[PDB]
């Protein structure tokens, strides 16, 4: 026959067929537990993502809310003139930077909500 | 020195045998046992073996069921029969009429069917 | 001990002509049958009762 | 073993044929570990 | 063309059902030993065993007044020492007996112990649940002290 | 990042070239159509037969290449097969090289290879020896089993019980993406 | 496939949808001893059950809340105490 010369080089003992019924180097416990540890560990990553995306939804909602109390209490205390003309361009600068702040959000969420497939 | 390091290759390949042995032992009596049949095997082929045979198609992400809807693009004369041409002009524009009283009705069932809330009573 | 694995084992499917797409493509004819059969009948029920 | 071209080259081989191959290497590595044994270390 | 003459639709549904489970025989089949084991028998008989406990049985956490009432737990593993706070499931039937062997480790227990929750004492031979029900309506929070007074 | 270069002349040159022939001298040594076969050259025709002819009954095909001795052996008495038992089912003779789809299709990864259709998936079995061990009459007589269960089962239930699988919904596009043509879907 | 801003959704699924079979198993065991507590009721007791009630301690010998039942040492013309 053509294979039997290979196959009659496979005889094995009564331990060895024991052995490979149990699968003692080809089960791994061993390496089924580093799977499921490194598995677990893996978990930090979505706290990660999650943050940072709470992060960015609010960054807009922050600089428009506690910025905009800063200013409320400086217009409460405020009475006179000369200080009300200049913190007119302070609100202004407090415009541009809402607007950068927006702009922002939206290139990190594009980047947050872009999948390939 | 040279003793030893030979005879720790020798017993490395023992255990090598050893391994051998109960690799095929495991082999013949469960796995050629257990192995499937391949009436329900994976019904694709991998695209680096599909880009080998030159077999593998990359593009159109969306299709066309139809062959009367396939071929509108090489017809050039009837795109679409009369009896279409009369039903598509049914939808020149979307219709906020419909829009409206859908709006209304399920604004009207989830706000007093689905949404009722408890209110105090003096 | 060599390669005990295929490669199809570990590759991902096609991107656009996958196992889900292929199958629910195929099985549009009955989806279609199932919808129509039952927008049909809540469409005719309704008019049934609207037309009085 | 087959006489065939590398374009029929299987995906994964037989476990007969792997341990057929080990026990070639056992063969190879017994005669040249012996052979170095003797001449390659009487040299120094 | 849907459909064929002479076949029925649970006919299908059988054929389809094969195909899948046989779809999942080869998959499991090649697959890796290290992971497909793991990710099919033990997280999901760990994570069912735990939702149906907890989906079903009621649990008690457990406190003592005194370090002098505490168990010995030297022995037995996994647990050298006693942690108030500790999150305790029990059965209906449960008495107060049972659960003080069930702590005590079926031990020799200290002398005049008893339970108590939210300051009300439990007698000896009641149902933990229905103490409960009666005395802390959703607050199971439940203290072992020494009645000596 | 993965790439194989398009192809090469000697890639798409002929794969089946003419040899010189010898004379009637080295054919004498010690060891010293067919009207009952169909040798298939084109996908159009297995096309046609795998989505007609195994529809209405059973097939066999044998997938060979010239490189094969084993191919060589397996033939005559595939031919004594196909003889007895084209009465039940037809019989083809398809060369890998010449039609690489055809073996695309069929899933055959090894030559030669016996392969019992039905239906297009009805009934697929596909016999080999990846291994080494068998021998052509055992091949034969694993083709005679597979054609006398194929046989059996669609006799089963009243003609039923035999209905195409994967391939109702598939059109063999994971396997041979070139279908897409064949179904008119785009490709842009 | 994926991204950082499905988070959210990638911790849920992979958390929650292994639960589903262990909730359609508890949904089942509460029908199926709510089916036995039915059966039982159309049997016959002596005292009654309470339905969607955790645990029925009730007895000839026992109180609804498990205690013993008060002036049960004697008999009753009227039969049950209860």
């Amino acid at each position: 026959r053509p294979g039997q010369g290979s196959n009659a080089q496979f005889q094995t003992s009564l331990a060895d067929k024991t052995r490979g019924l149990l699968g003692v180097g080809f089960l791994r416990p061993t390496k089924m537990a580093s799977f499921a540890a490194t598995f677990l560990l893996n978990f930090r990553f979505y706290f990660m993502y999650m943050a940072r995306t709470t992060f960015q939804a609010v960054r807009p909602l922050l600089a428009f809310s506690v910025f905009g109390e800063v200013m409320k209490l400086v217009l409460a205390t405020m009475s006179s003139g000369l200080f009300s003309f200049l913190f007119s361009f302070v609100l202004a600068f407090e415009v541009f930077y809402f607007f950068l702040q927006c702009y922002i959000s939206y290139t990190f969420l594009t980047m947050f909500f872009t999948v390939l497939f | 020195i040279q003793h030893w390091n030979k005879s720790y290759e020798k017993q490395v390949y023992s255990e090598s045998v050893a391994l051998n042995r109960t690799f095929q032992a495991r082999n013949q009596l469960v796995l050629d046992r257990l192995k499937p049949s391949g009436a329900y095997r994976l019904p694709a082929v991998d695209y680096k073996r599909q880009l080998s045979r030159g077999t593998l198609v990359e593009g159109a992400d969306f299709y066309l069921p139809t062959a009367q809807e396939q071929q509108r693009l090489a017809r050039h004369f009837e795109p679409y029969s009369e009896q279409e041409q009369e039903e598509r002009r049914k939808f020149r524009f979307q219709s906020i009429s419909v829009y409206l009283a859908v709006a209304l009705g399920a604004s009207f069932v989830h706000d007093y069917f689905y949404q009722r809330r408890p209110v105090a009573w003096c | 001990f060599g390669p005990t694995l295929p490669d199809h084992a570990y590759y991902g499917e096609h991107a656009t002509y996958n196992y889900f797409v292929l199958f629910i493509r195929g099985m549009r004819p009955y989806l279609e049958k199932i919808f129509g059969d039952c927008a049909s009948t809540i469409k005719n029920a309704a008019v049934a009762v609207y037309r009085p | 073993r087959t006489g065939g071209d590398f374009r029929f080259f299987p995906e994964m081989p037989p476990w007969q044929w792997l341990a057929h191959m080990e026990n070639l290497r056992f063969k190879l590595l017994s005669v040249a570990q012996s052979r170095r044994s003797q001449l390659q270390l009487a040299n120094l | 063309p849907l459909g064929v003459k002479g076949r029925s639709v649970f006919a299908g549904m059988r054929s389809f059902i094969g195909q899948r489970l046989g779809r999942l025989y080869d998959s499991f089949y090649y697959s890796q030993s290290s992971t497909k084991y793991v990710m099919v028998f033990l997280f999901p008989a760990g994570i069912f065993y735990t939702r149906f406990r907890a989906d079903t049985k009621l649990g008690y956490h457990v406190f003592i007044n005194e370090e002098k009432l505490y168990p010995d737990y030297s022995q037995n593993y996994f647990d050298t020492k006693w942690t108030n706070g500790r999150k305790v499931y029990l059965d209906d039937e449960t008495t107060v007996e049972q659960l003080k062997a069930q702590i005590y480790g079926g031990k020799a227990a200290p002398e005049n112990v008893k339970v108590a929750c939210r300051g009300r004492v439990f007698e000896d031979a009641d149902n933990v649940a229905m103490a409960v029900r009666a005395f802390c309506k959703r607050d199971p929070r439940l203290l072992l002290f020494q009645d000596n007074l | 990042s993965f790439a194989i270069p398009p192809a090469n002349a000697a890639a798409l040159a002929d794969p089946l070239p003419a040899t010189p022939t010898p004379p009637p001298v080295f054919e004498a040594v010690s060891s010293a159509a067919l009207k009952n076969v169909e040798e298939v050259s084109t996908m159009e025709r297995y096309e046609a037969a795998v989505y007609e002819e195994s529809f209405k009954k059973p097939i066999v095909c044998l997938f060979f290449a010239r490189f094969s001795l084993q191919s060589k052996v397996l033939l005559q008495p595939f031919l004594d097969f196909a003889a007895s038992a084209s009465n039940n089912a037809t019989f083809f003779l398809i060369d890998c090289d010449r039609v690489p789809r055809a073996a695309y299709h069929a899933r055959v990864e090894n030559v030669p290879s016996l392969v019992v259709m039905k239906g297009d998936d009805a009934f697929r079995q596909t016999i080999t020896d990846s291994v080494g061990v068998k021998t052509a009459g055992d091949l034969i007589q694993e083709a005679r089993s597979a054609l006398d269960q194929v046989l059996r089962l669609d006799q089963q239930e009243g003609g039923t019980k035999l209905q195409p699988g994967v391939s109702s919904y598939t059109h063999h596009i994971g396997v041979d993406n070139l279908n897409v043509y064949r179904k008119g879907w785009p490709v842009a | 496939s994926t991204s950082p801003g499905l988070a959210f959704a990638n911790l849920t699924l992979l958390l929650d949808v292994p639960q589903l079979p262990a909730i359609w198993a508890v949904n089942a065991w509460r029908e199926l001893n709510g089916l036995f507590t039915e059966m039982k009721t159309l049997a016959g007791t002596s005292d009654l059950l309470y339905p969607s009630n955790r645990y029925n301690p009730q007895n000839e010998k026992t109180n609804r809340m498990g205690r013993p039942r008060k002036y049960n040492h004697g008999e009753w013309m009227f039969g049950n105490s209860y």
